[PDB]
C-alpha cells in the first residue's frame, strides 16, 4: 500500500538505475535473482512477488538507444527485471530534444505508457512516480517531457516527482546541452511537479574532498544518488519517528506554481580514514548539510535566499537533537530565509541505519538528506540563459530541432518562459518592506 | 541493432578502407577467412553493424568496393584480408580513370554507377535500420572524386534521412602526385558541400608529419598512412559497436558538431601515439591523451589550429578511465586557450568515452574538429584551380567528356562561397 | 552574409509533419501505422455505407 | 585584481519579460519593496 | 573502482610496446607499424653486396 | 633486386596475386578477367 | 607541491646540465634505467620537482636540452646517466652558432626558439603548480648567450609570476677561450638584468681556484667543474625538495637576497671541501663550514667580496644540527667582519636548514651572496667591450646578421647603468 513507480529514462538514468536498484535490493534481502533468502512485505514498496518466490522490481528503464539497456539485460541483475519493462528502442536520439518529443521518441511511448499502467494495475497504493532523467540529451529532455504530458492527460494531478542531473556549471559533455535543457523545462514546469536537482561537477568535488576517491566516474556519483532515493523513500519502507510520504514533499517544498526545483545535499559523506575522527552528531550532521561546499548542485546557497527545506534524518537520531539543531542553524545570520516563510525547517526521522554497499561511503548509525529549494538557483537559469541565448542569436544547432519538428518559433517561447522563471525568482525574493 | 553500409571509390579509397577492415577485424577477431575467434562475448555483441552473417558463423563484411581501374579490386582481392569480401561486392570496369572527373562522373563512371548502386540497395534492404554510408575516397584525381561524388548525389537523393561520412584525402600543398589535383577537389567539393554530413578531410602532408615528428618511421609507405586513417575510422565508431559511459554515434557527433549545414568539414587526429624509442617513457594518461590530441602535430590534416578559431572539437575516448579527469580535461583545454575556440558555442568541446580500448592497447582516444582553419584547404585548391583555370590548362579533354566553363565556373564559385561562411564565422 | 541567410532559412520553414511509426516490442521493432490496421484509415472512405 | 563581467549577456529582445507569479498584494506595495530591493542590493 | 584510483597504478602499468616483438601489440593496437623498418641495416648491406658482385 | 618492396611484398596494399615465385610484383589479372572472356 | 622546470643552454650548459642530473639522480636514488633503487622513503616524498612519473616506476627528469649543433646531444645521450632524458626534448639544429650572439638571437635562434618553446610548455602544462625555470648556461660563447637570453625574454612573456634561477657561466679574465667572449658577455648582461629573477655568476677561474688549491686535484677536468656547479645546484634547491626546519625555496631566498629589482647577480658557494689527503684530518662542525663557505677563497666567481659590501647574504645548511651554532657562527661573522658588511640592513643573513644531508657526506651548506664587489666582473667586461668596440672590429659578422651599430651602444649603456646602483649602495 506504499508503492513507488520508477521510470528511468536515458543513459544517465539506465545507469542511476542500476545504483538505485541494488541499493533497494541489499536493502530488502532481494538476491540478483529475485528469490529473497528468508529462510517481510516491506519490499511492496519497490518489488512484486511473483508467488513463486521471485521478487520483480516495479520499474520502466526506457532509452531509445540500445547499448546502456542491453548491458543490464546480460548482468549480474539479468534475471531481476522483468523483460518487458526494460523497453529499449533502436535509434538514437542525437542530443536532440526535437528526436525525443517528436520524431524518435513518439513511437516508444505507447508502449512505454502500456508497460506504466500493468506496473500501476498492480499497486494497492501508488504513492508517485519518480522519474529520473538528465536535463542535456536525446530521451533524458525528449522522451520525459512527451512521457510527463502523457502521463499527466492519464493519472492527472498524481504525484510525479523528477530526479535529474541539471546542466554543469562549468564541465558539460555536450555542446547543445542548453538548448535541450530550456527545451525541457518549459514542457515540465508545469507537467512535473517536485524536480530534484543534482549537478555533476558539485558531485565529483563532494567526492574528491569527503570521500576520498581522486578519480571518481559516473558510478561513485551515481551510487551517492542512490543514498538520496533511499532517504526519500525510507519512510515508506523501514519504521521511524516522524514519517514522511512522497506527497508531503509537494506541498512543503514548492511554494509557488511555476518553483518547482528543490536542490539535493547529503550527510555524513565522510570517508573511513576521516570517519575515525568525526563524532557523526545530529549536529554536525545538519550543520554539514547547510555548508555552501556540500551543495550537490554548484550554487553557493549564500548568494539566495532559502524558500523551503525538509530534512530527513535516518538512522539513531534522537528527535531532541533534530530540534536543537535546525534551531543552532535558523540563529545563524549566515544561512538566510524569506520572510513569507517563518516556519522553513521540516523534519523526517525514520530509523533504519544507511544502508553499506559493497563498494564505497562509510558506515554511520545516522546521515541526514536537505532538499531546500533556495532562490539561489536563479544564477544558474541566467547561466543556462547566457548560453541558450549566446547560440539562439545565430540560430546556431537550430537546424538540426527544425529538422525533426520543433518549429523555430517553439525556441523563442521556451527561452521567454525561461526568462519569466527568473523574474518570478526575483519577486519570490523581495521581502515586503511594509 | 543499426548497421553502416561501407563504400569505398579509388585506389586510395580501396587501400584505406582495405587497412580499415584489417583493423576492425582485429578489433573484433575475425579471422583472414572470415570465422570468429576471439576471447571476449563483447564482440559479438554489436557485430552486426559492419559483418553480415553467413552460413557456418562466418562473417562478410558488408563494402561495396568501387573502381575504375581493373588492378585495384584484383590486389584488394589478394590482399592480407582478401578472402573475406563478398566476390558479388567487387565491382567494377575494365576501362581507366584517367584522373578525370568528367571521366569519373558522366561517362562509363556513370555507366558504372547503376551496378554500384545495385550492389548498395542489396546491401541497404537486408537492413532493419541502417545508420548511414561510409564512403571513402579521394578527392585529386579520378574514380574516388568522380564516382566518389555521383555516388554521393544518388545515395543521398535515395535514402535521404541517414548520416553518411565521407572520408576524403584531399590534395596537398607541398608535393602532389597527379597534376589536375587542383580541377579534382575543386569539382568534387562543390558535390561534398550541399550533400553529405560529416566530411573528414585526410592529408598526406599531416599523415607524413605524423610518420616523421611523432611516429619516427624510417621509410614510411602507403599501408602506415592508410592505418593512420583507419585509426580515426575505428575511432568514430566505437560507441555503436562496444559499451561505453555516455556513448556517441555518427548523429550524436553530427549534431553536435554541425552548427549550420554548410559546415561539416572535420579535422581527425588519433592520440596514443608514440615512437618506439619513447614508448617506454609514457605516462599514458588521459591529460597525456589530450596533450596529444589537441597539438597541431597529430591533426590528419594540413591546417594549422593557430590560424583559426574551433567551432566544435569532440573527444572520443576509448578505455576504462574516470570521467572526471576527461570532463575537467576537456574544461582545461578551453580555458588555457581561449582565443582559439569561439565564444558564441559555449563549451563547444563533446565527450564519449567507450569501455572496451583497441586490442593490445590500456588507452585510446580519437579526436574530431570543426575549426575556421578549414580555410587553407580549399584557399590554396582555389588559387591552384585559378591559375591553372586563367590559362585553361589541362580542359580539352574536360570539355570533350562533355561538360562546359560555366560548371567549373560555379565549382570555383562554391568553393569560394564554402570558404565565405568560415571567414566570417571566424570573425564573430 | 550567412549569418543573416542562415537565420532567414531556419526562421521560415516548416518542419515536418513526421511520418507515424509505432514500436511494439522491447526491442525496437518499428512498423509503419497506416498500413497496418491499429489505425481509422479506411472508415474515411466515400463508397461507405453505400454502393 | 580578479575583477568581475556585468551581468552575463543576456537577450536584449527578452529583457521586457511580464510576470508569471503575482505573489504580492497591490502595485505600489510591489514597487516599495522593490525600492528597498534596489538600496539595500547597493552594498552598505 | 580502486584500479583508476590507485596511487601506485603508474608502478604497475606497463608500456604499450614493451619490447621489440610484444604479443599485445597487433593492427587494432597502434604501435606496431609496417614501415619501421628493423631489416633497414641488413637490407642496405644485401643490396651493397648485390651491387658489388653484379 | 633485393627491396624493402620484395621483403614485405605479400603484405604491400598494390601486389598482385603471387601465384608465381621469382617476383611477387607479377601480374594476376585472373580475378578481375570478365566471365565471358576467361580461360 | 611544486615543480621546477629545468633547461639547458649551449654546450656548457648541457654538460653543467649532465652533472647535474647525474648528481641529483644519485641524490633521489635514481639509476640510470631511470627507476628507484634507495634506502629512504624521504626520497620519493618531493621527487615531483624535478622528475615526472612514467610507466613501471620510472622518473625522468624535466629538462630540456637546448644546443643549435647536433655534437653535444649525442655526447650527453652517451653519457652515463644518458638513458634517462626524454628522446624528444633533446632539441638540436643542424646548424652552427659559430661563437655568435647575433646567431644565438637574431638568426637561426628565432625559429628554434619556437619548438623549445613548445617543449617546455608542454613540461609546464604537466605540472599543477609550477615554481619556476631553472636555465644553465655559459655568458661568453654562441647559443648559451643569444638562444639562452631570447629563451629567458619568451618564457618571462609566458610566464609573469614563476622564479627565473639562471646559472651562468661569466668569462673570465685570466685564460679565453673565445676572442669575442666580450662582445657575448656585454649583450647577455642586459638580458639576464631586464628579465630573470635570479642569476647566479659561476665563473671558471674560480671553479680552477678551488679544484687546484682547495680540493688539491693535480689535473681537474670540466667533470670536476661541473661537480662543483651541481653540488650548489642541490644545496640551493634543496629545502623544497626534502624535509627540515626553518625551509627556504627560491621565492624565499629571493625575496630575502635581492634588495632592489635590477640586484639579482650572486656569488655561489659550496664548502664542505676537502682534499682526499685531508679528509682524514677534518674536523667537520658548525664553525668550520661557517669559516670555509664566507672565506673569500671558495668563492664560484672571481668578485673578491673584500674590496666591496655585502649587500645580503644567505645561507642554505644542510644536515642535523645545533641552531645556536646555526645562529651564533653567523652573528660572529656579522660582528667581526663589520666593513665587509653594509649598515642600512641590519641582520643581512639568511638562515635555512635542510635535514637531509648530501650522501656519502655527513654535513654541508651552500651560500649565496649579492655584493658591491660583483661590479668588478661588471667593470671588467666593460673595459673589454670598450676596448674591442672603438675600432669597430669583430663586428661584420655581428651586424650582418640583423643587429645595429646603436644596440651595442644601448647594451654598453645599460651595462654601465649596472655601474651606478651597486656602487653607490657601496658608498651609501
Ligand atoms: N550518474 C550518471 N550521470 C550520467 C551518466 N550518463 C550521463 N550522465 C549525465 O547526463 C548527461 C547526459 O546524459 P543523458 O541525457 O542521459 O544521455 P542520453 O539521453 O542517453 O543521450 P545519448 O546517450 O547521448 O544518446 C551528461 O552530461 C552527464 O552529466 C551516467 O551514466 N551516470
Ligand atoms: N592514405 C593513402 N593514400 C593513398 C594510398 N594510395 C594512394 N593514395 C593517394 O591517392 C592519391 C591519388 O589517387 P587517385 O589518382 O585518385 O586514384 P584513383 O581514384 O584510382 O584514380 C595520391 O595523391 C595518394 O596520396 C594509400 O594506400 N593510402
Ligand atoms: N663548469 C663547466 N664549464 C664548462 C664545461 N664545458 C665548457 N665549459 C665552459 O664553457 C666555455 C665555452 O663554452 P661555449 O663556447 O660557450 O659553449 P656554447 O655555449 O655551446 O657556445 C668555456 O670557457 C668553459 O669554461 C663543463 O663541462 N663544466
Amino acid at each position: 500500500q506504499r508503492e513507488c513507480i520508477s521510470v528511468h529514462v536515458g543513459q544517465a538514468g539506465v545507469q542511476i538505475g542500476n545504483a538505485c536498484w541494488e541499493l533497494y535490493c541489499l536493502e530488502h534481502g532481494i538476491q540478483p535473482d529475485g528469490q529473497m533468502p528468508s529462510d517481510d512485505d516491506s519490499f511492496n514498496t519497490f518489488f512484486s512477488e511473483t508467488g513463486a518466490g521471485k521478487h520483480v522490481p516495479r520499474a520502466v528503464f526506457v532509452d531509445l538507444e540500445p547499448t546502456v539497456i542491453d548491458e543490464v539485460r546480460t548482468g549480474t541483475y539479468r534475471q531481476l527485471f522483468h523483460p518487458e519493462q526494460l523497453i529499449t528502442g533502436k535509434e538514437d536520439a542525437a542530443n536532440n530534444y526535437a528526436r525525443g518529443h517528436y520524431t524518435i521518441g513518439k513511437e516508444l511511448i505507447d508502449l512505454v505508457l502500456d508497460r506504466i499502467r500493468k506496473l500501476a494495475d498492480q499497486c494497492t497504493g501508488l504513492q508517485g512516480f519518480l522519474i529520473f532523467h538528465s536535463f542535456g540529451g536525446g530521451t533524458g529532455s525528449g522522451f520525459t517531457s512527451l512521457l510527463m504530458e502523457r502521463l499527466s492527460v492519464d493519472y492527472g494531478k498524481k504525484s510525479k516527482l523528477e530526479f535529474s542531473i541539471y546542466p554543469a556549471p562549468q564541465v558539460s559533455t555536450a555542446v547543445v546541452e542548453p538548448y535541450n535543457s530550456i527545451l525541457t523545462t518549459h514542457t515540465t514546469l508545469e507537467h512535473s511537479d517536485c524536480a530534484f536537482m543534482v549537478d555533476n561537477e558539485a558531485i565529483y568535488d563532494i567526492c574528491r574532498r569527503n570521500l576520498d576517491i581522486e578519480r571518481p566516474t559516473y558510478t561513485n556519483l551515481n551510487r551517492l544518488i542512490s543514498q538520496i532515493v533511499s532517504s526519500i523513500t525510507a519512510s515508506l519502507r523501514f519504521d521511524g519517528a516522524l514519517n514522511v510520504d512522497l506527497t508531503e514533499f509537494q506541498t512543503n517544498l514548492v511554494p509557488y506554481p511555476r518553483i518547482h526545483f528543490p536542490l539535493a545535499t547529503y550527510a555524513p559523506v565522510i570517508s573511513a580514514e576521516k570517519a575515525y575522527h568525526e563524532q557523526l552528531s545530529v549536529a554536525e550532521i545538519t550543520n554539514a548539510c547547510f555548508e555552501p561546499a556540500n551543495q550537490m548542485v554548484k550554487c553557493d546557497p549564500r548568494h539566495g535566499k532559502y524558500m523551503a527545506c525538509c530534512l530527513l534524518y535516518r538512522g539513531d537520531v534522537v528527535p531532541k537533537d533534530v530540534n536543537a539543531a535546525i534551531a543552532a542553524i535558523k540563529t545563524k545570520r549566515s544561512i538566510q530565509f524569506v520572510d513569507w516563510c517563518p516556519t522553513g525547517f521540516k523534519v523526517g526521522i525514520n530509523y533504519q541505519p544507511p544502508t553499506v554497499v559493497p563498494g564505497d561511503l562509510a558506515k554511520v548509525q545516522r546521515a541526514v538528506c536537505m532538499l531546500s529549494n533556495t532562490t539561489a538557483i536563479a544564477e544558474a537559469w541566467a547561466r543556462l540563459d547566457h548560453k541558450f541565448d549566446l547560440m539562439y542569436a545565430k540560430r546556431a544547432f537550430v537546424h538540426w530541432y527544425v529538422g525533426e519538428g520543433m518549429e523555430e518559433g517553439e525556441f523563442s517561447e521556451a527561452r521567454e518562459d525561461m526568462a519569466a522563471l527568473e523574474k518570478d525568482y526575483e519577486e519570490v525574493g523581495m521581502d515586503s518592506v511594509e | 541493432m543499426r548497421e553502416i553500409v561501407h563504400l569505398q571509390a579509388g585506389q586510395c579509397g580501396n587501400q584505406i578502407g582495405a587497412k580499415f577492415w584489417e583493423v576492425i577485424s582485429d578489433e573484433h577477431g575475425i579471422d583472414p577467412t572470415g570465422t570468429y575467434h576471439g576471447d571476449s562475448d563483447l564482440q559479438l555483441e554489436r557485430i552486426n553493424v559492419y559483418y553480415n552473417e553467413a552460413t557456418g558463423g562466418k562473417y562478410v563484411p558488408r563494402a561495396v568496393l568501387v573502381d575504375l581501374e581493373p588492378g585495384t579490386m584484383d590486389s584488394v582481392r589478394s590482399g592480407p584480408f582478401g578472402q573475406i569480401f563478398r566476390p558479388d561486392n567487387f565491382v567494377f570496369g575494365q576501362s581507366g580513370a584517367g584522373n578525370n572527373w568528367a571521366k569519373g562522373h558522366y561517362t562509363e563512371g556513370a555507366e558504372l554507377v547503376d551496378s554500384v548502386l545495385d550492389v548498395v540497395r542489396k546491401e541497404a534492404e537486408s537492413c532493419d535500420c541502417l545508420q548511414g554510408f561510409q564512403l571513402t575516397h579521394s578527392l585529386g584525381g579520378g574514380t574516388g572524386s568522380g564516382m566518389g561524388t555521383l555516388l554521393i548525389s544518388k545515395i543521398r537523393e535515395e535514402y535521404p534521412d541517414r548520416i553518411m561520412n565521407t572520408f576524403s584525402v584531399v590534395p596537398s600543398p607541398k608535393v602532389s602526385d597527379t597534376v589536375v589535383e587542383p580541377y579534382n577537389a575543386t569539382l568534387s567539393v562543390h558535390q561534398l558541400v550541399e550533400n553529405t554530413d560529416e566530411t573528414y578531410c585526410i592529408d598526406n602532408e599531416a599523415l607524413y608529419d605524423i610518420c616523421f615528428r611523432t611516429l619516427k618511421l624510417t621509410t614510411p609507405t602507403y599501408g602506415d598512412l592508410n592505418h593512420l586513417v583507419s585509426a580515426t575510422m575505428s575511432g568514430v565508431t566505437t560507441c555503436l559497436r562496444f559499451p561505453g559511459q555516455l556513448n556517441a554515434d555518427l548523429r550524436k557527433l553530427a549534431v553536435n558538431m554541425v552548427p549550420f549545414p554548410r559546415l561539416h568539414f572535420f579535422m581527425p587526429g588519433f592520440a596514443p601515439l608514440t615512437s618506439r624509442g619513447s614508448q617506454q617513457y609514457r605516462a599514458l594518461t588521459v591529460p597525456e591523451l589530450t596533450q596529444q590530441m589537441f597539438d597541431a602535430k597529430n591533426m590528419m590534416a594540413a591546417c594549422d589550429p593557430r590560424h583559426g578559431r574551433y567551432l566544435t572539437v569532440a573527444a572520443v575516448f576509448r578505455g576504462r578511465m574516470s570521467m572526471k579527469e576527461v570532463d575537467e580535461q576537456m574544461l582545461n583545454v578551453q580555458n588555457k586557450n581561449s582565443s582559439y575556440f569561439v565564444e558564441w558555442i559555449p563549451n563547444n568541446v563533446k565527450t564519449a568515452v567507450c569501455d572496451i580500448p583497441p586490442r593490445g592497447l590500456k588507452m585510446s582516444a580519437t579526436f574530431i574538429g570543426n575549426s575556421t582553419a578549414i580555410q587553407e584547404l580549399f584557399k590554396r585548391i582555389s588559387e591552384q584551380f585559378t591559375a591553372m583555370f586563367r590559362r585553361k590548362a589541362f580542359l580539352h579533354w574536360y570539355t570533350g567528356e562533355g561538360m562546359d566553363e560555366m560548371e567549373f565556373t560555379e565549382a570555383e564559385s562554391n568553393m569560394n562561397d564554402l570558404g565565405n561562411p568560415v571567414v566570417t564565422r571566424g570573425a564573430c | 552574409n550567412f549569418i543573416n541567410t542562415n537565420a532567414a532559412n531556419v526562421i521560415m520553414g516548416v518542419a515536418k509533419k513526421p511520418k507515424p511509426v509505432y514500436v511494439d516490442k522491447r526491442t525496437g521493432d518499428k512498423h509503419d501505422l497506416e498500413t497496418s490496421g491499429l489505425v481509422p484509415k479506411y472508415i474515411n472512405k466515400k463508397d461507405y455505407g453505400v454502393t | 585584481p580578479p575583477v568581475r563581467l556585468d551581468a552575463l549577456w543576456h537577450m536584449p529582445h527578452f529583457q521586457k519579460v511580464g510576470p508569471h507569479l503575482d505573489t504580492f498584494p497591490t502595485e505600489a506595495d510591489r514597487q516599495r519593496a522593490f525600492k528597498a530591493h534596489r538600496e539595500e542590493c547597493a552594498v552598505r | 573502482e580502486f584500479d583508476l584510483s590507485d596511487p601506485l597504478a603508474l608502478k604497475k602499468d606497463l608500456p604499450a610496446r614493451q619490447s621489440d616483438n610484444d604479443a599485445r601489440n597487433t593492427v587494432s593496437g597502434m604501435q606496431k607499424f609496417m614501415g619501421e623498418d628493423l631489416n633497414f641495416h641488413q637490407r642496405r648491406k644485401f643490396q651493397e653486396e648485390q651491387n658489388r658482385e653484379w | 633486386p633485393e627491396t624493402f618492396w620484395i621483403q614485405r611484398a605479400p603484405q604491400l596494399p598494390g601486389v598482385s596475386n603471387i601465384r608465381t615465385l621469382d617476383t611477387p610484383f607479377r601480374k594476376n589479372c585472373s580475378f578481375s578477367t570478365p566471365v565471358p572472356l576467361s580461360l
